[PDB]
């Protein structure tokens, strides 16, 4: 369907998720006027990439938390935790 | 503005 909401989990490395982030509020959007956290980058063979995660996804929820409104920095802080694991709650554009 | 991307 338009939006698929997926819920992705990913099993953090010490080299991190293998993913890059854009977007945020005050920051230029990643596609039209949306501020939203977008996935701009999966590393091939990462830990997102392994599971599942691909550029273009809207970020909705990190480990329960909402990231409505959120700044750059927020989003980042959020996926720069000690956890193990990330869960994230995505809406992909099919 | 500024178009911000982040590794993580």
């Amino acid at each position: 369907i338009e939006e698929e909401e997926l819920t992705l989990t990913i099993l953090r490395q010490t080299g991190g998720l293998g993913i890059s982030i854009a977007g945020g509020k005050g920051s230029t959007p990643y596609k039209g006027d949306d501020e939203g956290i977008f996935i701009s980058r999966v590393s091939e063979e990462g830990p997102a990439a392994r599971a599942g995660v691909r550029v273009g996804d809207k970020l909705l929820e990190v480990n329960g938390v909402a990231l409505q409104g959120a700044e750059h920095h927020e989003a980042v802080e959020a996926l720069r935790g000690a956890g193990t694991a990330v869960q994230m709650r995505v809406w992909r554009e099919r | 503005g500024s178009y911000l991307v982040t590794s993580v």
